[PDB]
RNA sequence: GGGCAGUUUGACUGGGGCGGUCGCCUCCUAAAAGGUAACGGAGGCGCCCAAAGGUCCCCUCAGGCGGGACGGAAAUCCGCCGGAGAGCGCAAGGGUAGAAGGGGGCCUGACUGCGAGGCCUGCAAGCCGAGCAGGGGCGAAAGCCGGGCCUAGUGAACCGGUGGU
RNA sequence: GUAAGAGGAGGUAUAGGGAGCGACGCUUGCCCGGUGCCGGAAGGUCAAGGGGAGGGGUGCAAGCCCCGAACCGAAGCCCCGG
RNA sequence: GGCGUGCCUAUUGAAGCAUGAGCCGGCGACUCACGGUCGUGGGCGAGCUUAAGCCGUUGAGGCGGAGGCGUAGGGAAACCGAG
RNA sequence: AGCCAUGGGGGAAUCUGGGCGGACCACCGCCUAAGGCUAAGUACUCCGGGUGACCGAUAGCGCACCAGUACCGUGAGGGAAA
RNA sequence: AACCUGGGGAACUGAAACAUCUCAGUACCCAGAGGAGAGGAAAGAGAAAUCGACUCCCUGAGUAGCGGCGAGCGAAAGGGGA
C-alpha cells in the first residue's frame, strides 16, 4: 500500500510506503518540509 | 530498431501551443568592449548599421568592457555595466517600449 | 533537398555552447514510490552523453 | 532441465592495491562481507566497501584472529 | 454484423515442430586478478518491517551431560562443558559474538539543499561516498543517524490522473 | 443495382426462396446445460435526446458562456421459457 | 628432361563432382540536385556574404543588404548576464 | 480549437445592425457576409527561331531510312531492324 | 502536346510488422476554360492605434507548429522584388 506524508499547516508530501492490516491505522511521523522548516506530518 | 537512444526525455516543456509562438520584444547583448570601438553618443541607430545590433531591435549595453565616457541610449541596462558607464559618463534607458 | 530538423531531438536534448550535449537524467517520473532521496535529487539534473552526443547533433545543425 | 541459470556476475574484489596512491574518496575494496576491515584512514559504506578518506599511499595489513585491514599512510 | 476489407499470429532451438526457456539474485562450471559459452549442474526473486528503522545502555548461542513436581526426545528452572556448528524476515553465499545476534530507554536522519572522489560500463543505467549548509534525534561526551549485515524484491520514453508552485 | 429499376412473376402458400438428406423398403432412440434461432407488454443494463438539483468563468450590472445530479428515454445484452 | 590442381563467384575450406561463362564485337553499373560534416586551396576579417531582381552585354560584367552566419551565455520560462 | 467551408436541425436583426483579432467574458481595436466583373506580373511548348565544354546510326526521339510502319495480339495494346 | 480550374480519388511504399499516420489530394477517371487558367477590390491580415485587391520570385523557414509528439508533415505576418 503507497502513501504520502501530507503536512500540517500546509499540503507538503513524501514518499512513502504503509502497510495497512498490520498493526497501522495511525501514520503522523515527523519530516522536514522545504517550504518552512520541521513540522509533523498525517497519512493521508 | 530497439530504442533509439530516445529512452531521455523532454524536459523542455513549453514546447508549442496551437496559435504558438507569442511575439515579444527580442533584446539583444552588446558589451562595452566592443561599444568602446567607436565613440560620440550610441544609440540603436549606430549600433544596427555599426554591424552589431543587426535591426534584432532592443538593446541591452552589459559586463565585460572598459567604460567608454560619453552617452549611450538603450532599451536596457545591466546593473553590471550600469554602474562602469555612470563612473564615466550619462546614459537614458529606451524609449516608451 | 533542404534537411528537416529532428524535433524529437529539439524537444528533449539542448546542443552546448561548446558543442556537448545535454539532456535529462531518465527515470523519474513514474519510477518512484519511495526510492531514495538521494535517487531523485540526482536524478534531477542533466548530463552530457558522449556517442550519441555526435548522433545527436546531426539531427538538427539549422538548429 | 530446471537450470540452465544465473546472475549479472558482479565485478567484486580489490580494487586498489598496496603501493598505490589514491585520492581522497577512491574505492579500495568492493566486497561480500568484511573479508578486509577498514582502518587508518579508510572508511566503509553500507554495502562493505572500503574506500579512502584522504590522498595517500595504500597499504594492507593483516593481523591473524583480528582480520586483514586496509589503511592510507598519508603523506600529502 | 467473415456478407466483405486491411492486417496480426515473437525469438532462442546440434534442421523445424511438440516440449522447455525469455528479466533479476546465489553457487558451480570459470583453468588462484576481472571476464567467460552450452536446451551444462543446483536453487531462489516479482516481497516483507513503524519496528524488523535511529541512537544510547545492557546481555551472548546451538549443542551435550548431570539434577528438578505438571513435563518427558523436546515447554520452564539449576549446574558444568561449549569460539561458534545458533542467530541474523525469506535462496544461496560472503560476513559476524571485540555483533551485524538478544533485551530495554528515549526517538522518526524510511530528513531538505547538495555532493569532492571513485567502482562498474558500448550507450543508457547501476553502485559507493567523505564533506558543506539548514533544521533535528539519541548520547555526559568522543560521536552516530540521508532506513533495514550485504548481494534479488523490478520497467526508458511516450500518454494521461492527482496535489502544489 | 448508389438509385431508378429488374429478376422473383405478369407467379400468389398444391406458389416462391434457403438448407440438408438423396429411388424404393423397415426405420430414425435419449440429452435444450452451452451455441444458434423462435416466443416473452415484467425487471436489470444501455446511446443520442429531454430534464435540470447543484457548481464554475467573466462583467459594476442586466447578462453572456460553460460544467452538471435525480428522473424520463430504443434495439441489443441480461433474465424467463420453447 | 625438370616443374606445374583453369578463370570468376561464394566460402572455415574449391582443381573441385558447388556458382557463372560456346566464341568474338559492341552496350553495361557509385551519378546529380539540395542540405550537412570534416579536410583542403584561396578572398576578407569582429566581421563575412548576398537572394530574387534591376542595368549591361550577346559566351562581360556590375548594381542589388532584404536576408543568412558570427560578435553571450544560462534558464522550461518570467528573467538575468560574463555569468 | 478559433478561423474559412457546409450535409442535417433550430433560426434573427438593417448600423444603438452584424462578422473578426485561436474556447469563453469584459475592455480596446479591425472589417462590412449572405450578388457579379477585371488587364499586367505567372504556367506550358503541338508550332517557329537561336544556341550548346548535347548524341553521332547498339548513340540521339521508338523512327536520320516510305515508322507508330513491318510484324505480334480477338482487342485495348505491343513494336523492330534498316 | 503540355500548362489551368473544378467534381471524384487509389495502392504499392515509408513507419524496418501494422491499424492512426505516410505515399497524396499524388496516379488516374470525369467536367470545364483559354492562350493562358486560377485569384482578385477586405465581414482581410494581427499587434504596430500598423498594412491596404490578386497573382508570381527571394526571404522569413525547415522557423511557428502539427505528429501512434513515431515515421514524418510543415505554414503566416513582416521585409526585398515583378
Ligand atoms: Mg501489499
Ligand atoms: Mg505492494
Ligand atoms: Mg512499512
Ligand atoms: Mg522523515
Ligand atoms: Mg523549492
Ligand atoms: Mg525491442
Ligand atoms: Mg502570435
Ligand atoms: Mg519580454
Ligand atoms: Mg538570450
Ligand atoms: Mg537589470
Ligand atoms: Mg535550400
Ligand atoms: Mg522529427
Ligand atoms: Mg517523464
Ligand atoms: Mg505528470
Ligand atoms: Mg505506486
Ligand atoms: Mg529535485
Ligand atoms: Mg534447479
Ligand atoms: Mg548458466
Ligand atoms: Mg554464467
Ligand atoms: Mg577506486
Ligand atoms: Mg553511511
Ligand atoms: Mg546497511
Ligand atoms: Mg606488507
Ligand atoms: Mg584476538
Ligand atoms: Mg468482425
Ligand atoms: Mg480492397
Ligand atoms: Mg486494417
Ligand atoms: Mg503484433
Ligand atoms: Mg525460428
Ligand atoms: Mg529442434
Ligand atoms: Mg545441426
Ligand atoms: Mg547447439
Ligand atoms: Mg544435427
Ligand atoms: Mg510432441
Ligand atoms: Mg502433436
Ligand atoms: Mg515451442
Ligand atoms: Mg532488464
Ligand atoms: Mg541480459
Ligand atoms: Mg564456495
Ligand atoms: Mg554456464
Ligand atoms: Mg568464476
Ligand atoms: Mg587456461
Ligand atoms: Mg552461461
Ligand atoms: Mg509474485
Ligand atoms: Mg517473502
Ligand atoms: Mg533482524
Ligand atoms: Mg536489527
Ligand atoms: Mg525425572
Ligand atoms: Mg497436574
Ligand atoms: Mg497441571
Ligand atoms: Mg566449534
Ligand atoms: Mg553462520
Ligand atoms: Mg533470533
Ligand atoms: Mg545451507
Ligand atoms: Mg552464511
Ligand atoms: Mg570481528
Ligand atoms: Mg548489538
Ligand atoms: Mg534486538
Ligand atoms: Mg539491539
Ligand atoms: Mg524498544
Ligand atoms: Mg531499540
Ligand atoms: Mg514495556
Ligand atoms: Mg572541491
Ligand atoms: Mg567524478
Ligand atoms: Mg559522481
Ligand atoms: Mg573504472
Ligand atoms: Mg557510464
Ligand atoms: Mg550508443
Ligand atoms: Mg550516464
Ligand atoms: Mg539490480
Ligand atoms: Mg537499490
Ligand atoms: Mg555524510
Ligand atoms: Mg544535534
Ligand atoms: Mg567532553
Ligand atoms: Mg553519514
Ligand atoms: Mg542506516
Ligand atoms: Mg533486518
Ligand atoms: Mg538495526
Ligand atoms: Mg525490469
Ligand atoms: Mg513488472
Ligand atoms: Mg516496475
Ligand atoms: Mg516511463
Ligand atoms: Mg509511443
Ligand atoms: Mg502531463
Ligand atoms: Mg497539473
Ligand atoms: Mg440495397
Ligand atoms: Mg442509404
Ligand atoms: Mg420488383
Ligand atoms: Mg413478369
Ligand atoms: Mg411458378
Ligand atoms: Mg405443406
Ligand atoms: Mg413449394
Ligand atoms: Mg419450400
Ligand atoms: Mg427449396
Ligand atoms: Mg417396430
Ligand atoms: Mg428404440
Ligand atoms: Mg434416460
Ligand atoms: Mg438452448
Ligand atoms: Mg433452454
Ligand atoms: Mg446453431
Ligand atoms: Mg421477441
Ligand atoms: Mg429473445
Ligand atoms: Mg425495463
Ligand atoms: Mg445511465
Ligand atoms: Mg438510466
Ligand atoms: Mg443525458
Ligand atoms: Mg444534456
Ligand atoms: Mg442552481
Ligand atoms: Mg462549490
Ligand atoms: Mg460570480
Ligand atoms: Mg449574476
Ligand atoms: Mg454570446
Ligand atoms: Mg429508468
Ligand atoms: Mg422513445
Ligand atoms: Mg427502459
Ligand atoms: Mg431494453
Ligand atoms: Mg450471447
Ligand atoms: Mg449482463
Ligand atoms: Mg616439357
Ligand atoms: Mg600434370
Ligand atoms: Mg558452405
Ligand atoms: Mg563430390
Ligand atoms: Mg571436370
Ligand atoms: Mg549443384
Ligand atoms: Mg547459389
Ligand atoms: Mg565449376
Ligand atoms: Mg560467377
Ligand atoms: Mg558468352
Ligand atoms: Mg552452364
Ligand atoms: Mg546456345
Ligand atoms: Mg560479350
Ligand atoms: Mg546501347
Ligand atoms: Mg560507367
Ligand atoms: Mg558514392
Ligand atoms: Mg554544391
Ligand atoms: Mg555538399
Ligand atoms: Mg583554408
Ligand atoms: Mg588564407
Ligand atoms: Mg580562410
Ligand atoms: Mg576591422
Ligand atoms: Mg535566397
Ligand atoms: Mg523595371
Ligand atoms: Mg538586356
Ligand atoms: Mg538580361
Ligand atoms: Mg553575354
Ligand atoms: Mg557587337
Ligand atoms: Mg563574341
Ligand atoms: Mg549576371
Ligand atoms: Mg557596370
Ligand atoms: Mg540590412
Ligand atoms: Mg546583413
Ligand atoms: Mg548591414
Ligand atoms: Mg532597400
Ligand atoms: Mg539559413
Ligand atoms: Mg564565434
Ligand atoms: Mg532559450
Ligand atoms: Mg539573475
Ligand atoms: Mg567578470
Ligand atoms: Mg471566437
Ligand atoms: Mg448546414
Ligand atoms: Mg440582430
Ligand atoms: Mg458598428
Ligand atoms: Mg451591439
Ligand atoms: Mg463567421
Ligand atoms: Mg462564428
Ligand atoms: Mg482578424
Ligand atoms: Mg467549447
Ligand atoms: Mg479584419
Ligand atoms: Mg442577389
Ligand atoms: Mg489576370
Ligand atoms: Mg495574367
Ligand atoms: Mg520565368
Ligand atoms: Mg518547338
Ligand atoms: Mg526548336
Ligand atoms: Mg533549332
Ligand atoms: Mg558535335
Ligand atoms: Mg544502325
Ligand atoms: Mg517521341
Ligand atoms: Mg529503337
Ligand atoms: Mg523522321
Ligand atoms: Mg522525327
Ligand atoms: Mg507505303
Ligand atoms: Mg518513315
Ligand atoms: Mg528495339
Ligand atoms: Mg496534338
Ligand atoms: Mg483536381
Ligand atoms: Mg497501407
Ligand atoms: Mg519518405
Ligand atoms: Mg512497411
Ligand atoms: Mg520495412
Ligand atoms: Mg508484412
Ligand atoms: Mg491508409
Ligand atoms: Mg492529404
Ligand atoms: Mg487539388
Ligand atoms: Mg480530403
Ligand atoms: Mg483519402
Ligand atoms: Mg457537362
Ligand atoms: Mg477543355
Ligand atoms: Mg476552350
Ligand atoms: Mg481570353
Ligand atoms: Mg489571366
Ligand atoms: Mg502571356
Ligand atoms: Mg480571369
Ligand atoms: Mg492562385
Ligand atoms: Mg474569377
Ligand atoms: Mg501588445
Ligand atoms: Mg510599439
Ligand atoms: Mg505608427
Ligand atoms: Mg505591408
Ligand atoms: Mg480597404
Ligand atoms: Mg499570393
Ligand atoms: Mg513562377
Ligand atoms: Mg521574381
Ligand atoms: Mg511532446
Ligand atoms: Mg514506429
Ligand atoms: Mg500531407
Ligand atoms: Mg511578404
Ligand atoms: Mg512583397
Ligand atoms: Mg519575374
Ligand atoms: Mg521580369
Amino acid at each position: 500500500l503507497l502513501l504520502e506524508c501530507t503536512e500540517c499547516k500546509r499540503r507538503n508530501y513524501a514518499t512513502e510506503k504503509n502497510k495497512r492490516n498490520t498493526p497501522n491505522k495511525l501514520e503522523l511521523r515527523k519530516y522536514c518540509p522545504w517550504c518552512r522548516k520541521h513540522t509533523v506530518h498525517r497519512e493521508v | 530498431g530497439r530504442s533509439t537512444t530516445l529512452m531521455r526525455l523532454p524536459k523542455r516543456g513549453m514546447q508549442g501551443q496551437v496559435p504558438g509562438e507569442i511575439k515579444r520584444p527580442r533584446y539583444q547583448g552588446v558589451n562595452l568592449k566592443d561599444l568602446a570601438r567607436f565613440e560620440g553618443e550610441v544609440t540603436p541607430e549606430l549600433l544596427v548599421r555599426a554591424g552589431l545590433l543587426k535591426k534584432g531591435y532592443r538593446l541591452k549595453i552589459l559586463g565585460e568592457g572598459e567604460a567608454k565616457p560619453l552617452k549611450v541610449v538603450a532599451h536596457a541596462f545591466s546593473k553590471s555595466a550600469l554602474e562602469k558607464l555612470k563612473a564615466a559618463g550619462g546614459e537614458p534607458v529606451l524609449l516608451e517600449a | 533537398p533542404k534537411m528537416k530538423t529532428h524535433k524529437g531531438a529539439k524537444k528533449r536534448v539542448k546542443i552546448t555552447a561548446s558543442g556537448k550535449v545535454v539532456a535529462m537524467k531518465t527515470g523519474k517520473r513514474h519510477l518512484n514510490w519511495q526510492k531514495s532521496g538521494k535517487e531523485i535529487r540526482q536524478k534531477g539534473r542533466k548530463f552530457v552523453l558522449a556517442k550519441p552526443e555526435a548522433e545527436r547533433i546531426k539531427l538538427l545543425l539549422p538548429y | 532441465t530446471k537450470n540452465g541459470r544465473d546472475s549479472q556476475a558482479k565485478r567484486l574484489g580489490v580494487k586498489r592495491y598496496e603501493g598505490q596512491v589514491v585520492r581522497a574518496g577512491n574505492i579500495l575494496v568492493r566486497q561480500r562481507g568484511t573479508r578486509f576491515k577498514p582502518g587508518k584512514n579508510v572508511g566503509m559504506g553500507r554495502d562493505f566497501t572500503l574506500f579512502a578518506l584522504v590522498d595517500g599511499v595504500v597499504e594492507f595489513q593483516d593481523r591473524g584472529r583480528l582480520g586483514r585491514y586496509v589503511h592510507v599512510r598519508p603523506l600529502a
